[PDB]
């Protein structure tokens, strides 16, 4: 079960 | 202050390569925190954390990054003190008060789940007006009121209503009625649901009734649960 962002580019 | 549980493991370290997170919740002040603890047991350094909450009831998201910007060198342990607040995207849970977390650092993304103890939502703003408690008492559908017993409990009135109000339930009027000790008291949620109660305490027997009316009756259950761990630390 994946909700969760944390990208490393995000502007 | 209110009651603060210990913290307990949140995230075991096998379950997330060697991070463990174990944590609390704290209203110290009328602000909520999630009170933490990051513990590497891991053979190697950790960096670049994060957190997310997901969907939530009560609508719970913190209030800044996780402030922990630092290497997190093996068998390193340290306290973070996360602000959180209640404007976030809200979504009912099962159960009612169920948060699910991710943190990440430079290894992974680890989820896990822990229960907002409901009293860091309860505001400081709880204390309804006795004719206006008299009025919505008698006026919350009748099938709304739950009735629980808060088990093997010996302090009297005045502390009961002491150690209660320390974490912003009311107590707007008493009445001995038959030896029968009567408070009644009201709490304020954080998303504004309110909570009236009528606690009965009667020498003899070390068990008390507990008379909830609330508006939303689904909330009632964890707040006796609360009011059970109050009394009994």
């Amino acid at each position: 079960n994946n909700w969760a962002d944390f990208s490393s580019t995000w502007p | 202050g209110g009651y603060v549980a210990p913290k307990a493991v949140w995230l075991p370290a096998v379950k997330a390569k060697g991070l463990e997170i174990s944590g609390t919740f704290t209203h110290r002040q009328g602000h909520i925190y999630m009170e933490m603890n990051f513990t590497n047991k891991a053979l190697q350094h950790m960096t670049d954390f994060a957190i997310q909450f997901n969907k939530n009831s009560f609508g719970v998201i913190p209030s800044t990054p996780l402030a922990i910007h630092t290497p997190l060198m093996p068998n390193q342990s340290i306290d973070v003190s996360l602000p959180l607040n209640t404007l976030g995207p809200v979504m009912k849970m099962e159960p009612l008060n169920n948060l699910q977390v991710a943190v990440k650092n430079n290894i992974d993304v680890f989820y896990f789940s822990c229960l907002i103890p409901l009293n860091v939502l309860f505001v400081e703003d709880g204390k309804m007006e006795r004719q206006v408690f008299l009025a919505t008492w008698k006026d919350i559908p009748n099938e709304n009121e739950l009735q629980f017993q808060i088990k093997e409990c010996h302090l009297n009135a005045d502390t009961v209503s002491s150690k209660l109000q320390n974490n912003n339930v009311y107590t707007i009027a008493k009445r001995n009625v038959e030896g029968q000790d009567m408070l009644y008291q009201s709490l304020k949620l954080t998303n504004g649901i309110w909570i009236l109660a009528e606690l009965r305490i009667q020498p003899g027997n070390p068990n008390y009734t507990l008379s909830l009316k609330c508006r939303a009756p689904e909330v009632s259950q964890y707040i006796y649960q609360v009011y059970d761990s109050i009394l009994k630390n």
